């Protein structure tokens, strides 16, 4: 079939900013591509229609140009709702197909992580789980590495992440890393440590702490 | 001039088979071309098929015989139909005019063996060691429960600044999920905080005070 190479993977721009998309096919396509933006919670919406035809009542500052295996799609001077994702398609050969989509999101400054972190309720443990909670809270950019330890050595396994999508208030990010143990693990060792890894300190945050205290 | 609308089960299990219906309002089923997509994790997007104006139906290759589209000219609407379905078709699902101009608001499938379980509520409380900032971060801690989606709000809503409640996640075809609320230090544990946690399918509605 036919591949849709989007990039960058994701862009961050400052309002009032022009911005380029790039969207690449593995087979001349001529002008059977189209543009979309789609935003959380809600279904796609056509931009630009055969590479360059605007669309009625999407905003002047929408434009598409390109065919055969190259596509661009432009947005002057960005405003506060155009924020989201950005998928082409290709209608030229069937099956039709969506590229892999860019991310636009909005620039701010550099924020540090504000980290927390939870052991095991006693009433989790009763039942015989042990979750360590661990808060990354209000950072930006949203590249971030989180590392586990357990009385001093790195865990992996059992470690899950999730991750909100960037604030419309304040243009963070956040995230919760969970280390899912049992109890019979969890009261093995001492020392239960989150660390992160983020642009806005040479050194990495570390917050910890040990069962035999508080 | 059309409006497109998805309804159907939201969740389906691997022994069963998928159906999905859109109607169409302003024209006639008969007056365009249509189409079902959907949006797997990860954004990425699939254009399934379409039905003609006339009933003729195309199908991506990738689907091949798993997919049946067909239509209701009576009651102009037409429908998506899958069979041996897996964990791997749970996505969002849309209905659309095949080139996109109009589309249904989406709806979420899940395809998943699991069965339905209430929630376990536990606090998050700071460690003695974490309460001597300005502020200070608790937490909730939703686990194993099924299927989605659970409701949580603070103190019955009261409380909604300084929150993150994150997105769910699978561990091992049982949900999980936490929130976290922060306030100014002096104001907890002086002035309490409960966590709210509602679960429709389960019939569960419980409160825990961290």
């Amino acid at each position: 079939d036919i591949v849709l190479t989007q990039s960058p993977a994701t862009l961050s721009v400052t309002p009032g900013d022009s911005v380029s998309l790039s969207c690449r096919a593995s087979q001349s396509i001529s002008n059977n591509l189209h543009w979309y933006q789609q935003k959380s919670h809600e279904s796609p919406r056509l931009l630009i229609k055969y590479a360059s035809q605007s669309i009625s009542g999407i905003p002047s500052r929408f434009s598409g140009s390109g065919s055969g295996t190259d596509f661009t799609l432009s947005i002057n001077s960005v405003e506060t709702e155009d924020f989201g994702m950005y998928f082409c398609q290709q209608s030229n050969s069937w099956p039709y197909t969506f590229g892999g989509g860019t991310k636009l999101e909005i620039k701010r400054a550099d924020a540090a992580p504000t980290v927390s972190i939870f052991p095991p309720s006693s009433e989790q443990l009763t039942s015989g789980g042990a979750s360590v909670v661990c808060f990354l809270n209000n950072f930006y950019p949203k590249d971030i590495n989180v590392k586990w330890k357990i009385d001093g050595s790195e865990r992996q396994n059992g470690v899950l992440n999730s991750w909100t999508d960037q604030d419309s208030k304040d243009s963070t990010y956040s995230m919760s890393s969970t280390l899912t143990l049992t109890k019979d693990e969890y009261e093995r060792h001492n020392s239960y440590t989150c660390e992160a890894t983020h642009k806005t300190s040479t050194s990495p945050i570390v917050k910890s702490f040990n069962r035999n205290e508080c | 001039e059309v409006q497109l609308q998805e309804s159907g089960p939201s969740l389906v299990k691997p022994s069963q088979t998928l159906s999905l219906t859109c109607s169409v309002t302003g024209d006639s089923v008969t007056s365009d071309y249509w189409s079902w997509i959907r949006k797997f994790p990860g954004n990425k997007l699939e254009y399934m098929g379409y039905i003609s104006y006339s009933g003729s139906t195309y199908y991506h290759p990738s689907l091949k015989s798993r997919i049946s589209i067909t239509r209701d000219t009576s009651k102009n609407q037409y429908y998506l139909q899958l069979n041996s379905v897996t964990t791997e078709d749970t996505a969002t699902y849309y209905c659309a005019s095949w080139g996109g101009d109009v589309w249904g608001a989406g709806t979420t499938v899940t395809v998943s063996s699991a069965k339905t379980t209430a929630p376990s509520v536990y606090p998050l409380a700071p460690v003695c060691g974490d309460t001597t900032g300005s502020s200070v971060t608790l937490g909730c801690l939703v686990k194993g429960y099924f299927p989605e989606p659970v409701t949580l709000t603070w103190n019955s809503g009261s409380l909604s600044s300084g929150v993150h409640t994150f997105p769910a996640v699978l561990q091992s075809d049982l949900y999980t999920l936490s929130s976290s609320v922060t306030v100014t230090s002096s104001t907890w544990p002086s002035q309490s905080i409960t966590c709210n946690v509602a679960h429709p399918a389960s019939s569960t509605k419980v409160d825990k005070k961290i």
